[PDB]
């Protein structure tokens, strides 16, 4: 039980889970595997992982007291992205265009 | 996804993808 306001958030992360956002969007589908991939000091940089799989966990399990603190989990992985990577990195290029998309549907939602 | 050789070889991101 969604209040109406954050069904407006839910609809936004299915957007942004969406096939046409997919070729900037897939960067943040799950957590970075700092181990995996070996950046052994992403967690040392990053303090408070985010990516849109914990999201929709949380939205899931009805976490998320308001539409605020879903935007700043989604502002979080964004800024985890700038903080971590090069600037002229790939990665920070699909950053803004997904938050482009982000932004512009959360702040066309209705109010309240 | 990553290219997790290349990642792993230069400390950064690579896109295999
Ligand atoms: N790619």
């Amino acid at each position: 039980k969604l209040s109406e306001h954050l069904r407006y958030c839910d609809s936004i992360l299915r957007e942004m889970l969406s096939k046409k956002h997919a070729a900037y969007a897939w960067p943040f589908y799950k957590p970075v595997d700092a181990e995996a991939l070996e950046l052994h000091d992403y967690h040392d940089i990053i303090k408070h992982p985010m990516d849109l799989s914990t999201v929709k966990r949380k939205m899931d399990g009805r976490e998320y007291p308001d539409a605020q603190g879903f935007a700043a989990d989604v502002r979080l992985m964004f800024s985890n992205c700038y903080k971590y990577n090069p600037p002229d990195h790939e990665v920070v290029a699909m950053a803004r265009k997904l938050q482009d998309v982000f932004e512009m549907r959360f702040a066309k939602m209705p109010d309240e | 996804w990553y290219d997790v050789f290349l990642t792993r070889k230069y400390g950064k991101k690579k896109v295999a993808c």
